[PDB]
RNA sequence: CGUACACGGUGGAUGCCCUGGCAGUCAAGGCGAUGAAGGACGUGCUAAUCUGCGAUAAGCGUCGGUAAGGUGAUAUGAACCGUUUAACCGGCGAUUUCCGAAUGGGGAACCCCGAUCAUUAUCCAAAUGAGGCGAACCGGGGGAACUGAAACAUCUAAGUACCCCGAGGAAAAGAAAUCAACCGAGAUUCCCCCAGUAGCGGCGAGCGAACGGGGAGCAGCCCGAGCCUAAUCAGUGUGUGUGUUGUGGAAGCGUCUGGAAAGGCGCGCGAUACAGGGUGACAGCCCCGUACACAAUGCACAUGCUGUAGCUCGAUGAGUAGGGCGGGCCGUGGUACCUGUCUGAAUAUGGGGGGACCAUCCUCCAAGGCUAAAUACUCUGACUGACCGAUAGUGAACCAGUACCGUGAGGGAAAGGCGAAAAGAACCCCGGCGAGGGGAGUGAAAAAGAACCUGAAACCGUGUACGUACAAGCAGUGGGAGGCACCUUAUGCGUGUUAUGGCGUGCCUUUUGUAUAAUGGGUCAGCGACUUAUAUUCUGUAGCAAGGUUAACCGGGGAGCCGAAGGGAAACCGAGUCUUAACGGGCGUUAAGUUGCAGGGUAUAGACCCGAAACCCGGUGAUCUAGCCAUGGGCAGGUUGAAGG
RNA sequence: UCAAACCGGGAGAUAGCUGGUUCUCCCCGAAAGCUAUUUAGGUAGCGCCUCGUGAAUCAUCUCCGGGGGUAGAGCACUGU
RNA sequence: GCGGAAGAUGUACGGGGCUAAACCAUGCACCGAAGCUGCGGCAGCGACGUUAUGCGUUGUUGGGUAGGGGAGCGUUCUGUAGCCUGCGAAGGUGUGCUGUGAGGCAUGCUGGAGGUAUCAGAAGUGCGAAUGCUGACAUAAGUAACGAUAAAGCGGGUGAAAAGCCCGCUCGCCGGAAGACCAAGGGUUCCUGUCCAACGUUAAUCGGGGCAGGGUGAGUCGACCCUAAGGCGAGGCCGAAA
RNA sequence: CGACACAGGUGGUCAGGUAGAGAAUACCAGGCGCUUGAGAGAACUCGGGUGAAGGAACUAGGCAAAAUGGUGCCGUAACU
RNA sequence: UGUGCAAACACGAAAGUGGACGUAUACGGUGUGACGCCUGCCCGGUGCCGGAAGGUUAAUGGGGUUGCAAAGCUCUCGAA
RNA sequence: GGCGUAAUGAUGGCCAGGCUGUCUCCACCCGAGACUCAGUGAAAUUGAACUCGCUGUGAAGAUGCAGUGUACCCGCGGCAA
RNA sequence: GCCAUUUAAAGUGGUACGCGAGCUGGGUUUAGAACGUCGUGAGACAGUUCGGUCCCUAUCUGCCGUGGGCGGAGAACUGAG
């Protein structure tokens, strides 16, 4: 919102202040960008589909073969970590810390330390966590949650 | 807030660092830099090359001094090279004969012969 | 003297580190005439600062905790205290000179007393109140301008800036003479939506609700009498959920480098405790700390209980409703609200309201009053942050709001780091000399010595390579000849550099044209100039598909929006519709969109940066000077010489 | 300091005014008219750069079917 | 072809110079362009085949300011895979190699603490050219300047040094004044002793300089007290009020 | 006081110390030498003091410089 | 030239105030500006002030028209 | 406001006497310096190159364009294109 | 430009109408004021008039003079132009 005239005597026009600090003025760091289409910084020529289809398209890539598996709601109580690291290896899927980690209900502590492990919840559970680097592993509960 | 890093006073290096034949300046300053070598890479942008076709004026104009001493010359030494034998080009030739009292009459006796 | 480099210096960038900032989050939240906040000035054996106190002066006392070490930051010298258990930490108590809002009066801290207003009043100030402060928030009043409308007097910015008064920790509002899709909802605020719709507007630009719905939070009651006792009032007892500190607390392992590992490499471990810091170099398993445990205080909001104490009957507020005149303000339209002048009802067998007036329905009843609960800020305590890093970040990581500047209001810097410890240059020579060092010593990774880590560039000195007092100038390139110098890149293969010869008018904007006597820069490094909500219109990609997507708030919703048939002013029809008695024609139509992330662009809004004079408000100043006033001071002397007598 | 104070305050006032605006390489490569705009060293629909979509068969350098009358020429208004 | 034609510190076609080494009318062979042709290495557009803007072939082949379009590398931090390092890294200096390039990479010295590659995302991302902002620095210059109270000089003393510290003599300046006593203001700057690194437009054993001490002992001096122009507070009276 | 040991500014008392027409020059008292130096007889100014003859002829104007310029006696116009 | 004053004239938003501790042999607002001679022609065209038949001069109320009310149209009457 | 006007006025113009450098023309000297020497020691100012000369040309009087010729280095002092 | 007295002669033009980093400033284009004209007016009028500032220690280059060196030096000479 422009502050008009007043205030402190001396020449100035125009500008964006925001906080004392210049924006939308184009001569100005984060200013207004004359050549419009693209109002951000450097992306790439790209969803609606893509987005969601995807956190869609993820789910089922849980059911297929050469992928992750899905674990009894017990999973969650394990305090310890070395027991995860342990029903990981019995799991035969060692190699999936390789991979990531997820759950159901509240954020599993016991394994955010586990090799590669950004913990989250099936309630909220963006492509992100779906599947860290094109893999992952959930639980029971959480696959429940994530269904709707 | 982003240091610089070796982008600027890694700059002024990398440059002013290749003129093996600089001048007073324009090696040890970079405003006098960047524009005393942007002459370079253009200004002969991709001529050096001028010279072939360009001093290439003797060897095709000192033939003729070559022969007109044991015979005719340029008109009808050239035109006689290219008659009989296997005919060599004219390169390391119409440059020897004036190096070396010899084998420039390689090529005279050669040609006015078969003509 | 040209140029490159070498050694040393100047300088201070850079790399790393950082006891600091910036930002977010949770908790917590007033002080004072029992004279506070702030300031002034004291106080430790020496202390100049800062901090803590304050004349029992960086301290005294009690209880509890704690602990042998302690006597603030400065690890100094001297020296003291502690087991008659201190230091330190928490709470509380005692004391607390004089001045100081103090108010007796005057006053730039100095000398003598309840000053002033006001209530009660034994009118005796005798008993009391007000008079101050505090980050923002809140309530009641006064009320602009530049600006926008690319002019401007409505309008817009504003009901903002600013001004006056006042409360609390929260205020204001509020139980409906309401709303009005209705055989209905039904206290009031606030959040979302409904709407950017209705409405307003040179209807130009712009301006802009509400009802309802979905939520958060739910409480209703009092002014005449009769009667009697559990509303209310007065008082008493008095919490569950806590605040800080200490206790129950595992853990150097091996080899190598090094003065030392928080290294490399090998192995193991913690985790309802996967923040960070410290410890001689990147230790979550060394120490503190993080989850955790326990005890000291404050708050104890509430509840319980005593005496009061239900309940019952009728009514219900006129200069008001309303009308007229002149204004303010509002989205308010003849249909908002309020102020001022004048006029002026009825009365529930009455009256008001449902966005026009007047008779007829529905709803509700003013002109009296009170009322809990649901969001704010951030001084303070703690935590966090893909934030910045000491020409960065708050002006302030170093004495900083200090140095220093202005009469004053006010303005306002720069300066970080040796290290394991201490060294931070002993001793000797020279010289006028504690101001010029060889030498030597200090060292770890200090390519270390008192603004000391590293330590570049501009640049200075010496020295080296190489030209060089006939020499013509972009100072190259290719060809062929010369020499000298070096064989850590052996191969007729290159460098440093240069003699000579053929060519060759720095760089950047403005402009039709600039090398140009067009404009700008002495050089350097750092710094320095294209973004945060939403709405509309297209384009590239991709999932799915007349279905699609949600918004507030819930992993649920589908409100609502767009599309699905259109067209017209509308009625209305439907293969549309306008024109049309009728007929005949014009334009549109048989299925793809919607929801994001990106890329072309568009409108509302500080939306290109810096750069010239104005305008308006609140304050600061006439020890300069201008005029006047008050109090004092100064004017050798000479010359001419009137009136009057 | 005054044909009008100083300081701070509502200004990072408003300007159709000037200047400013810094890495490499590759492809292509201008214009200076009309209508309207509080508009004229500004945009939109258009003469011109570029990119995406759409439609569809010419165009013109040629030829073929029309319209004009200037140069020149002739001799001509008028006035010599 | 000529007459009509006088003016500026030395006069001539680029020069030498040429009866053609001039000029005019023609013609031939060469040097001479990054031109044209040929050998080894491109871009844009269009055509053919193709999923292809990947290749193969084919026609056109390649100058550019303003401006449009596109590729690119230097860069920081946080992914997933996966490595390097005190038998030593990042950074810096010099040098070798590779890429059309933007750069990557290696060696030697140094540094001596950490630093990367792949794929992926990211940033307040990559910069010589605002009488730009701030700090530093060079050439300019070791160039410019020190002037009515214009006075110092000759011996001696002390000292490591004395032209301006001290002694004697001689020579002068000032006199309403550089004399004496004071207000305002400044403020210990006064005195003594010890020194001088800093101050004194030279030096200094000197100082109004630095350090440590000492000094300003009144009833009758001044303050303290009061008052003039004038001002303030209290009551009275005015939307309200400092 | 003026940024500085800046020839600027700043109130009162001592105006009978000695010689003249005076609180004018020279000189006791008192104070002071705290307004950077050394060597050579240029061109080259500012400050300064006047020239043989003429003499404002310079010049906007005699600006500048100079001249008369103590005291006593005699004497003294127009105008009022 | 204005004014006997609770005056003229001037200051203030208001409360009040300057000139009045004054009062027209006052004071406020202006021109001329000395002294000497002075002093001739016109008011056709402003400001201020005084008088003034007639003309000009709102709204309420009143009258007419219009409308079973009301708008609207119109008349009449009017200080300084 | 016109006319005119004693005394006075650092007011503007003009003439005479006297005088004077003010001028026609100009010598040296005096004080304090300059030129040199010990000590003490800034601040202004520069795109780069740079020793030209004679002609021609160019907006027809540029060192830097064109054609030739030429040009020894440094330093002091000046009047200054 | 009126003019006066002399003069055998006492022409003309260019040099960014040469010449102010050489001078002079008397003139024009400032703050005062006077006057006319224009205006009601402040004020105005390339109408006039009185009073009114014009700077710099040249580094380079050029020229006028004076020297040091370079081609081993002291002294004495010559001398193109």
């Amino acid at each position: 919102e422009v502050t008009g005239s007043g205030k402190k005597p001396w020449r100035q026009k125009g500008t964006g202040r925001a906080r004392s600090g210049s924006i939308k003025s184009p001569i100005w760091r984060s200013g207004g960008v004359t050549f419009a289409a693209r109002p951000q910084d450097h992306s790439q020529k790209v969803n609606k589909k893509m987005y969601r289809g995807a956190l869609k398209s993820i789910l089922s890539e849980l059911v297929r073969q050469d992928r992750l598996i899905v674990v009894e709601k017990f999973s969650v109580e394990a305090p310890k970590t070395k027991l995860l690291a342990q029903k990981l290896k019995d799991m035969a899927l060692e190699d999936v810390l390789i991979i990531t980690g997820e759950l159901d209900e509240n954020l599993f502590l016991a394994a955010r330390n586990l090799h590669k492990v950004d913990v989250r919840d099936a309630t909220g559970i963006d492509p992100v966590s779906l599947i860290a680097f094109d893999k992952v592993v959930m639980t029971a509960d959480a696959v429940k949650q994530v269904e709707e | 807030r982003v240091k610089r890093g070796v982008i600027a006073r890694a700059r002024h290096k990398k440059i002013l660092k290749q003129a093996k034949g600089y001048y007073g300046a324009r090696s040890r300053v970079y405003r006098v830099a960047f524009q005393a070598v942007i002459k370079a890479g253009q200004y002969a942008y991709r001529d050096r090359r001028q010279r072939k076709r360009q001093f290439r004026q003797l060897w095709i104009a000192r033939i003729n001094a070559a022969a007109r001493q044991n015979g005719i010359s340029y008109s009808k030494f050239i035109n006689g090279l290219k008659k009989a034998s296997v005919e060599i080009d004219r390169k390391i030739l119409a440059d020897i004969a004036v190096f070396d009292k010899v084998a420039f009459t390689a090529l005279v006796e050669k040609a006015k012969a078969a003509l």
